[PDB]
Order: C-alpha cells, then structure tokens, then sequence
C-alpha cells in the first residue's frame, strides 16, 4: 500500500 | 518526535565531480512516505527531480534530470540519498528533500536545504505534454496590513479523476526552505492562520491574504500534483513598498 503521493 | 529531515552541509566542488546529498528523516516511519527532491537555481523557481518510494526503492525522474541525478534510500539509518554527477557550473543551485504525504499529495516536510557550489574555487560558502502552471502577478509589494490576491493557472484540468484538486500553495520566507500552506486548493495546513485562504477550480485558482502580516513576506509557489510530472508556478514575491 506504500508509500504513495498520486497517479 | 515532530518531524524532521536533515540535510547534509553545504558542498563545493570541481566540475566533472559527483555529490552524493543525504537526507535524514526522523519523527516519522521512514518507508510509509514518498521521498520528493527539488532543485532551485539562485533566483529561480523550483524543480522536481524525482521521487524515490523508500519501501521498494523504486524512482521515478524528471525527464530532463534522469541520467543526471540518482536517488537512493538506506532503511536502516532513515535516510535518503541523491548523487549528481558530471557536475557544471549550472548544477550550482540549492537541493531539497521533501517528504510527499497521500491523502493530500502535498510536501508536508522539507529539509533545510542544500547548497552546492560547483567551482574550481578554493572556498565560499522541456514542455511536451507537462501540465504549465501560470502565477500572476510575478511580484506583489504591499503596505503592511493590505489585503493580498494572486493567482494560479493550469494549461489543464487539474480536477482529479477521484473528484479531488491536487492544488497545493507553498511560502518560502527568504532564506528559508519552503513549507506547505494550503494543499486540495483551500485546505489550511497544520499552523497556517485563517487570514489565508485558498479558492478555485479546473485551471484558475487564487491565493487570498485577508491582512499581510511581516512573516507572510516571501515567495508564494502554487504546484500541482494532479498530473504527472509534477509541476510548479514560477512563483509571487509579496514584498514591502
């Protein structure tokens, strides 16, 4: 589920 | 704990060397956050180089920084690297780490700042498809007290498909790193006062300061992360008459 900002 | 990331001091180097940078987290779990570099030439606005995801050590650049920069993490000791190489006069600029959260796609925490002077000086101290993000007006200068409007235009959309605006507005006050304000467009960051406020959406989007205050001086960046790269405006300098 990591880290992740976007897309 | 309260967050923090430390960078290493500043660097004066040959041209045609390399710097390894280091970036040391602390006051959070180091592999649950993106890791965002940026670069900012004396003067100017600033510039994504790319991200490194601290669970899977996996990156992604700037088109025009890949090959350049080489973003790396170490787990045990919390702290994140990035190595230019072949260095010139026009890497000389000042190197950011910033931690990039989730839920607001926004850099929440930024390191103090590098600066690296490339010199054989003994001692002292392109469009494509990228979303443009334009500021207006370049320069803002005001009494003490005016109230203060500028502005942030997108050559596109940057309505998400999730129904969010990944519409951020940073301050960096002169010297300083810059630090996050308002993030989703109108969203007030922890410790931002209520004279500032966000507005907007789609492509035009405004940056309101009811009463400008001493410490609201400095430059106003809008950034989006909506689309990929992630781009900023060129920046408002709000100054005193």
């Amino acid at each position: 589920f990591y880290p992740y900002p976007y897309a | 704990m309260e967050i923090q990331l430390q960078q290493s001091g500043p660097e004066l180097v040959k041209p045609g060397a390399s710097v390894k940078i280091s970036c040391k987290a602390s006051g959070y779990s180091f592999t649950d956050y993106i890791m965002l570099w940026v670069k900012q030439s004396h003067g100017k606005s600033l510039e994504w180089i790319g991200n490194i995801n601290p669970y899977y050590g996996s990156t992604s650049y700037n088109l025009k920084f890949k090959g350049k920069a080489t973003l790396t993490v170490d787990k045990s000791s919390s702290t994140a690297y990035m190595q230019l190489n072949s260095l010139t006069s026009e890497d000389s600029a000042v190197y950011y780490c910033a931690r990039k959260n989730y839920y607001g796609s926004s850099l929440d925490y930024w390191g103090q700042g590098t600066t690296l002077t490339v010199s054989s000086a003994k001692t002292t101290g392109g469009g494509g498809s990228d979303v443009v993000m334009t500021q207006t007006p370049f320069s803002l200068p005001v009494s003490l007290g005016d109230q203060a409007s500028i502005s942030c235009r997108s050559s596109q959309s940057l309505v998400h498909s999730n129904g969010n605006t990944y519409l951020h507005w940073y301050l960096q006050k002169p010297g300083q790193s810059p630090k996050l304000l308002i993030y989703k467009v109108s969203n007030r960051f922890s410790g931002v006062p209520d004279r500032f406020s966000g507005s907007g959406s789609g492509t035009d989007f405004t940056l309101k300061i009811s009463r400008v205050e001493a410490e609201d001086l400095g430059v106003y960046f809008c950034s989006q992360s909506t689309h990929v790269p992630y781009t900023f405006g060129g920046g408002t300098k709000l100054e005193i008459k």
